[PDB]
């Protein structure tokens, strides 16, 4: 599965 | 620390240098130093540190997978005994990877998340501190697996509960704690059913917030909600 | 030495395992192990010994490019003066670069050129003597940048006379070094005309030979082929 | 321009 990439908002 | 002596200023400055060059160890490093100096991290600078440590502990992740693989057939009827090194070499690569955890998870833990009252700093630090856990947790075995599990479960759930109330549904970081959380429901947690529930319920209001969006910010948002969309497909 | 408690045997199958989990660094600390036994190695210990260390310098060459291209930027004019951290962290970068050549160069010195009698294994170790002074030569600057020219020729031109005695024209080992020989006089030498002239004499002696061999030989020695190819087709 | 693989006869 996919996960959040690091960077975010 | 052997970042002692470098100023904060400078210490940012060569994170961005190594992330511009691949050098993801020594952007940790960096970043590292940078979090010791004690003051609070902007979103830029959680961002590098984040970038850092996902890098390393991801280079980590593949070749831990790889040397399970092959421990994994090594332990098959019909084949060859050829030692004890396949179980060693792995777990070095483990020991090595629970440090860098530990050491986040440390950086978290004195002063990271007790300094972050904002929602988007606290949210992000504690989705970190969750995702540390779901790594630790994928090459736990014994005792403690459980409770490493739950350490997980509980800073995912902590960031939940104050993502839901303080940041609207689009927000990247809301977006990129649900997509986490319900990886760690479906890969962690044998709770399938929950990761697909969060995942579609995320996505939909998300969905619904989209039309208060300036166009960079419905990009930012959609590139995780698409993020959702295939963990979706990929388990129904 | 930290591997000097391990087993030769251990080492080499480590470094395997090592190769597969895309663990370069750890691959070189086994290969450098393997070598301190004292034994010689190999053919296919050999290629293990460079396939980890032409990885790990790999990455330090692309972050030493990296990091020397924003360098020379910042000292065109109009550019906003942003202190030493640039200079520092290629330095850092390059430092460790030249330690990992050195270290290179140390194993070949002491003692596997001195032990290696037959044509395989002295050429592939004389060219790896020139690669790495060659690795060395691309990031001088200083009163010593003309000896470190000298010693990469030096060991490329022993390595090509034994080669062009001992070796069939189409052999991987002799083509590769004059392929890399070609490179060093293009890009290190200002030699120019000298890599264009090496390469094509290469790839037409080994064409003419390429009718005594067998077909998985064919493929190994085309495959150096088209290197030769593609830097003719860069460099006219 | 391009330099020989690591692995090589
Ligand atoms: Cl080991
Ligand atoms: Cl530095
Ligand atoms: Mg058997
Ligand atoms: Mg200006
Ligand atoms: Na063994
Ligand atoms: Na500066």
């Amino acid at each position: 599965a996919h996960s959040s990439p690091a960077s975010x908002q | 620390g052997a970042m002692g002596s470098m100023e904060r200023a400078s210490l940012i400055q060569k994170a961005k240098l190594a992330e511009q060059a691949e050098r993801y160890e020594d952007m940790a490093a960096f970043m590292k130093g940078a979090v010791e100096k004690g003051e609070e991290l902007s979103c830029e600078e959680r961002n590098l540190l984040s970038v850092a440590y996902k890098n390393v502990v991801g280079g980590q992740r593949a070749a831990w997978r790889v040397l399970s693989s092959i421990e994994q057939k090594s332990n098959e009827e019909g084949s060859e005994e050829k030692g004890p090194e396949v179980r060693e070499y792995r777990e070095k690569v483990e020991t090595e990877l629970q440090g860098v955890c530990d050491t986040v998870l440390g950086l978290l833990d004195s002063h990271l998340i007790k300094e972050a009252g904002d929602a988007e700093s606290r949210v992000f630090y504690l989705k970190m501190k969750g995702d540390y856990y779901r790594y630790l947790a994928e090459v736990a075995t014994g005792d403690d697996k459980k409770r490493i599990i739950d350490s997980a479960r509980s800073a995912y759930q902590e960031a939940m509960d104050i993502s839901k109330k303080e940041m609207p549904p689009t927000n990247p970081i809301r977006l990129g704690l649900a997509l986490n959380f319900s990886v760690f429901h479906y890969e962690i947690a044998n709770s399938p059913e929950e990761a697909i529930s969060l995942a579609k319920t995320t996505f939909d209001e998300a969905m619904a917030d989209l039309h208060t969006l300036s166009e960079d910010s419905y990009k930012d948002s959609t590139l995780i909600m698409q993020l959702l969309r295939d963990n979706l497909t990929l388990w129904t």
